């Protein structure tokens, strides 16, 4: 099972066609391609019925079965798409695709896509019988090579994405791959020159004119003009309140358990033990150092009575609060 | 015989109202012959998302050629914009009543325009297709005919599956309050629609963000100002100058009870949600109270009152600020209590008065 | 729905009203729950709806017996409130009312339950009592209820009220045998069950061990002040049962600064004690409304986030704690 | 005999509390104003239909158009009796009818059989079948001479303004003394054994209802003895002990040990905490009551007295308005409370601890 | 035989109270006949929404032509304003045994109508309506008929889907308490009916901002004043005269008890409504606390009791009026909880003796 990233996928691909492809994985756009590239090979072939087929924990053993009656009596080059669950294979799939796993043969590719699978997932009888016949290719890009993809992702859009640029279009959309794709395809019809200059690059991302974590990681101890602007200018996405307020929470009690750490352990270390910490620190510490232990749980109060007041009168206008609650994060409060 | 919102519907890319890196980057792609099989318009309900899509439909097929500017002249442009051309196919997956529906209309996609250049499906809420049609656009962006575009539009972009996102170019729309305004003062000149400047600003504010809107809220003025765009007619609908809510304050801690209570009886004639006011006194103190520990305290529209505000952040004591937001705190939540809304505000102000810092009631 | 043992004593009595006929038309059953309230009811109806009874109970043979068995009954009518909804409508009752209005099928009487009469609808009550002021001939009735004073006056007088939980010794004999523990933790789970034998035993059938957890959390806090650790212990869909736990703890310090005997954590005496030793009688009342105002968001409100909410009380309990500070009053 | 039917109202001389509502009709019945239709609000138990049927007792009669209906002729005797030709009635309530209201109401234009009206009483208006709702408007702008209709309604909110317009509505409102007070009355007048807190624990019981009342009394006499005594009353109901009472004294000299210790033996009887903590609220009133006119004291509570004064002058009245409020409190949060006896005992415990000179705090 | 909600039903649009702006807007497209498919009245019970819904059908299809101004007379007119017309179907989505609902009349919608020009559909509180009839609504208004034009009416129109609001004409029906008494005597002047000022007031309480329930309250307060509207009859149907009141304010200020408990029973006697004698008493309160501040507070009917009330005011020091007011309220919140009501304001009253600034209960 030649272990390998979306990349290396249209190489081997050109050697030959495997007996079947897994592809594991979170990334909507990475599984996609990868699968359209697999496909791709496999029409240019003589694979002209396609199928797909998705397990549950709940599809029954007759389905199965009643499946693998709609493979085997059809005759010629054919394809099948198992859809993994969203938690993974539980005790009983993994049989369920046991049994499909013997109705391979050349002329029928087998394609299986879901996320990561667990390392105990992965000595299940159907994992370990297509271990010597097929590829996976790994749809999961960290910190470092989020910038190396777009440079790459971007080269072969044939555009001269300048360095400091290409953090911008990071620092923004960081981590919707999606959306750093289709912002370089807008980008080059911007400037039809190819040249994405950091001027150029930083006056367009700026002009479209935001994630809700831009409104966090300004709210940080960070000025609150621009969270506030940010914020007002989050409700012109059309983001939800409630949405916003899961996102304030987990950075906040975040805050809490760390500030609370101090003399616990130095910072360094805590923050790879809440493995968050992945530019985001010395912006999580300059918040720490300016945020004394009480203003933190003013802040917590603020947010209950916000979440609260948002699920009792279900209409309340939270974002009023939540104009309130990013000016608590920036200035010192009193005890009314 | 013209209504302004159909009289000013933008003849061209040049005149659309600020959404420049969309409206270049359709332009640069009409110029060079670069167009996707497919194109996605999201944005809240208002901007024009139909109205981009159409100038570029109207673009794509101008007699004149393939252009970033069509000429508004020849039929194809005329008809386009009439929103009745032959091959501008236009679906609302919104509605429960087309005549044939999508998937039938989907169906002979691959059959040749019959006028111009190309077929184009304009399809307003993709996210709302039923599935059974909405599989039958799925088929087609996999392999689409070169003669046929589709410029799909949506509210809720997130509701789409990636299927369908990767295989078209987003581009969202975003208006500044200022920018309506100054397209509002325009539309009323070439009218010749009389209007007063702080009218346009209540209208601007608003339509949320967007002209469609806008237009609809000053026709509705029109009609009810009869003729006249006046703050009255449009104060009728969409009020805050007879506000004392910072004016009461101000009274409050100058401790005036005279004018204190001749605001209220003016606030009163008015006719106020007297817990509201109650909520912009005590959302006013607060954050008075946080440009005394750092001045960068002063908002998007804090302009106005400025200098009141700078006036009382450092003539008035944060203890006796704090004093004051406590008072009207209290008054609010005793108000429902009261044996008269109205009531409870004038005693919860006399409340402040009593037990205000200066100049507090005497006694012989 | 199990027969009990202590179901036994009510039952003899019950039946022996039904055979000489001082019967009661209407018969409204207090119980705790898993008091075997349950089983009570549907025992008692099977013996009325037997066409040829053995005495004390049925034969199994006749068509009573057999459509009983079947469960699917032309006299047999379950009240359960409107699936979905947790309350009953003015429609069931009307409907089951003219349903009686008509000759019993099978020839004989004809029965009624309710799940909960507390849960009716104020006019599903009023509509319920018409029927019982003109009772069709020989037929019989069954309300049941955890509380009988949140019941309508008018409606719990016409009715003949029963209260059905039996000593503790019996009930921790009969519990060391469903599951083997320390008597000390059997009793626990008995007060922790108002004497429902039913509720305790199913208090360990992991809970029990997910209590001793909380047990630990807060015997580490509680001398500490750390009580952000409870963190942990309580975020948990199970929030509110645990809540109720931290709760009892809380109660008991609180009655053994009064000098009260009786403390329903005998599971851990150590713990009440320290906890009453650090926390003044105050401090104590106001973590105990907290506590149980906060449980009480958790299980109504549709879905706030459990973990702000209970960081929120958490942190806010450590605040109390700090000299100088003004805890909080009740309202209204 | 059972006083619920023997003492329905002949005449609105004996009716109970609605006093101005009557004094309209007694004055629109005199003078002769009568409007095409009467619409009665209120909630089910009041007298609504009640009044309603002494309307058309007072325009039917053969002595003439009076507030005072002779109570012998044939047609009094028929419409209370609740049979009557012309007093049509109509249950809007009902799903099985004779001739729905739609049949019944074709009729309208028609004469009075035996009267000079022909008196149409409508039950829950508001619940009427769209169909014939409207026929009523047809007839209320434009209703013949001998028609009068009589409405009445749980809740008006559901009749189209159309409708509550047309008509003059009347809105039928008893304090907890005032039906005491009627019950006692009948009981002395029908010679029947009666104890003073066994009116009150009946009063209290029918929420605000004479009709309810009275037929509560009557269930008392059937399952008690043939008295109406505190020990049957309390049986259809009460704990009908003094623990209200011990529990009151226990607190106040801050025994906490007695008083959970109380709260346990009285949940061991299966009490109703909320009914537990109205009777302290009750006896907590009375005494200040007693500190203020020492005559305050009444009727069977003077089985009491003695403990009862002891502590009015005993304890400070200041303290016991202070007792009174973190009860009437501990009411509200009851159903707060994760189980109703742990709410009991937060309750107590916190007029314990918030004790002038009881429980303090330590390391 | 006549009751004022009756005999002052608006049959014009000119009869109609304050609402200005939303006359106007009908006025215009009565005129103009820029008629929209589907209307939305919103705003508490007791507005005018169904009321101003009829005067627009009874222009609508009035035998005159499209009028602003209908003509109380043609056949068309008169049965509307009897409830009663062949096309102005009026359904009520808060029933639960309508004959045939929504969903049933609905499916006619496309039929013509048999008498008027157009084939109204008032529907009171539509966001009650089932969601099987509630689609069908939906189904018709994307493409309505020109014969057929709705009147949606609602008393919240937040549980109503952004889908509906969109496809409606909007309108915010908002009345001042000297607004319906201005009223009220004006229309009892033009009726010839005797009455006292100070029972108007009380009837334009009574009512909140509900002129039918206004009229409503007036003629029982006629029929039980035997033809005169006075304070002693409306009161009474009510809330103490403000000399029943004010002795028991005086009552609690000199700390005698005996009197405050007699002036209770005494009250009971003629059948209070509790929750008001509390009421009464906070607001006589804080008259006074006001005329200690301006002595020129008082108002016109004040004057039967004006020299008690400025007795006090001199008197009684402000600190102890605000005691008293305090626990009136707080009385006040505890009300619903008391073990009775009449028990409720015993116990309140009870404790601002023992809580007397001047003098208090005593002990050993």
């Amino acid at each position: 099972m030649i272990r390998l990233y979306p990349e290396q996928l249209r190489a081997q691909l050109n050697e030959g066609l495997r007996a079947a492809y897994l592809l594991l994985g979170n990334d909507p756009l990475l599984l996609q391609e990868s699968q359209d590239a697999v496909r791709q090979v496999a029409a240019a072939q003589g694979f002209e019925e396609h199928h797909t087929f998705s397990i549950d924990p709940n599809t029954d053993w007759n389905a199965i079965f009643s499946l693998c009656q709609a493979m085997s009596l059809f005759a010629s080059r054919q394809t099948l798409l198992l859809l993994l669950p969203e938690n993974g294979p539980n005790a009983a799939i993994n049989e369920q695709l046991l049994t499909l796993t013997g109705l391979l043969h050349d002329d029928l590719l087998l394609i299986v896509r879901g996320n990561k699978l667990s390392k105990a997932q992965e000595n299940a009888a159907w994992f370990t019988a297509l271990a010597n016949r097929s590829v996976q290719v790994t749809c999961q890009p960290e910190q470092a090579q989020l910038p190396r993809w777009v440079a790459a992702r971007a080269k072969q859009l044939n555009l001269e994405l300048d360095d400091a640029a290409n953090q911008v279009l990071c620092y923004c959309y960081e981590g919707n791959l999606l959306a750093l794709a289709q912002a370089l395809e807008r980008l080059s019809l911007l400037w039809p020159d190819g040249k994405l200059t950091l001027p150029r690059v930083e006056q367009a991302v700026n002009d479209a004119a935001f994630t809700p974590f831009h409104w966090v990681d300004a709210l940080l101890m960070g000025k609150s003009k621009r969270a506030l602007h940010i914020l007002q200018q989050l409700r012109l996405e059309g983001s939800e309140p409630v949405i916003l307020l899961r996102t304030l929470q987990r950075e906040l009690l975040l805050l809490v358990n760390l500030k609370r750490q101090s003399a616990h352990t130095p910072l360094r270390a805590l923050f790879d033990k809440h493995r968050v910490w992945q530019n985001r620190r010395g912006m999580m510490g300059e918040a720490l150092n300016r945020l004394s232990q009480t203003q933190l749980r003013q802040a917590v109060q603020l947010l209950t009575r916000t979440e609260l007041t948002l699920k009792q009168d279900y209409g309340q206008s939270v974002w009023a609060e939540l104009e309130g609650l990013s000016l608590l994060l920036c200035h010192k409060p009193l005890a009314d | 015989y013209q209504v302004l919102a159909r009289k000013w519907r933008p003849q061209t890319f040049a005149d659309v109202v600020g959404q420049e890196h969309v409206l270049t980057a359709l332009a640069n792609g009409l110029s060079l012959g670069r167009i996707h099989h497919a194109y996605l318009f999201s944005g809240t309900r208002g901007v024009g998302k139909t109205s981009i899509a159409r100038l570029l439909a109207k673009g794509l097929n101008c007699e004149t050629g393939i252009t970033a500017t069509p000429c508004g002249v020849c039929d194809n442009c005329r008809e386009i914009e009439q929103g009745r051309f032959v091959d501008l196919i236009e679906i609302d997956a919104a509605s429960r009543t087309k005549v044939e529906d999508t998937r039938d209309l989907l169906d002979n996609v691959q059959y040749a325009p019959a006028r111009g250049r190309f077929k184009v499906y304009l399809i307003d809420e993709v996210h709302m297709l039923s599935r059974h049609s909405f599989n039958a656009l799925l088929k087609t962006l996999e392999e689409p005919p070169e003669h046929v575009k589709f410029l799909l539009a949506t509210t809720d972009p997130q509701k789409l599956p990636v299927t369908i996102l990767s295989r078209c170019l987003q581009f969202h729309l975003k208006l500044d309050v200022e920018q309506i305004r100054h397209q509002l003062e325009h539309i009323l000149n070439e009218e010749h629609i009389a209007h007063e400047p702080r009218a346009l600003q209540l209208l601007a504010r608003a339509a949320e963000g967007s002209l469609r809107d806008a237009l609809s809220l000053t026709d509705q003025a029109i009609a009810s100002g009869d003729g006249q765009v006046s703050t009255q007619a449009v104060s009728a609908m969409l009020t805050l100058d007879d506000d004392q809510a910072l004016s009461l304050v101000e009274a409050m801690v100058e401790a005036n009870g005279e004018r204190v209570m001749a605001l209220i009886n003016e606030a009163a004639a008015r006719g106020i949600e007297w817990e509201a006011l109650l909520v912009e006194m005590l959302g006013l103190l607060h954050r008075i109270a946080m440009v005394q520990l750092s001045p960068a305290a002063l908002g998007n529209d804090m302009a106005a009152i400025e200098l009141r505000m700078r006036e009382l952040a450092r003539t008035i004591p944060p203890t006796d600020i704090q004093l004051y937001y406590q008072t009207l705190l209290i008054g609010r939540k005793e108000l429902p209590y009261a044996p008269d809304r109205r009531m409870g505000v004038e005693m919860t102000l006399l409340r402040a008065l009593a037990f205000h810092p200066r100049m507090p009631l005497p006694e012989p | 729905m199990r027969w009990y043992p202590w179901l036994r004593p009510d039952f003899e009595k019950l039946v022996a009203s039904y055979q000489a006929g001082r019967g009661h038309h209407a018969l409204l059953i207090q119980a705790l729950p898993g008091m075997g309230d349950d089983a009570l009811i549907y025992a008692l109806s099977r013996y009325l709806l037997c066409q040829q009874p053995q005495g004390h109970k049925s034969c199994g043979h006749c068509r009573g017996c057999q459509l009983m068995q079947a469960g699917t009954h032309p006299d047999y009518y379950t009240l359960a409130p409107e699936k979905g909804k947790n309350t009953l409508g003015v429609d069931a009752v009307r409907e089951v009312t003219e349903k009686l209005n008509e000759h019993a099928r099978l020839g004989g009487a004809k029965v009624v339950w309710v799940t909960d009469a507390a849960l009716l609808t104020d006019a599903a009550a009023n509509a319920l009592l018409k029927t019982l002021e003109e009772p069709p001939a020989e037929t019989w009735f069954f309300l049941a209820t955890r509380e009988p004073e949140r019941l309508l006056a008018t409606l719990r007088s016409r009715c003949r009220l029963h209260y059905l939980p039996p000593p503790e010794q019996y009930a921790v004999t009969w519990l060391s045998r469903e599951v083997t523990m320390s008597q000390d933790a059997l009793l626990a789970a008995l007060r922790l069950s108002a004497g429902s034998p039913g509720a305790a035993l199913a208090l360990f059938q992991d809970n029990w061990q997910a209590r001793e957890t909380l047990c630990q959390a807060l015997a580490y806090s509680v001398p500490s002040g750390d009580w952000y650790s409870l963190l942990a212990a309580l975020n948990h869909e199970q929030a509110p049962a645990r809540l109720h736990w931290l709760a009892t703890l809380l109660m008991d310090a609180l009655k053994r600064h009064h000098g009260a005997a009786q403390v329903t954590n005998v599971d851990v005496p150590g713990l009440v004690a320290e906890l009453a030793n650090h926390l003044s009688p105050s401090r104590l009342q106001a973590i105990l409304g907290d506590v149980c105002h906060i449980r009480e968001q958790l299980m109504s409100v549709t879905g706030i986030n459990r973990e702000l909410l209970i960081t929120d009380l958490l942190l806010r309990i450590e605040h109390y704690l700090q000299p100088g500070v003004v805890l909080p009053v009740p309202h209204l």
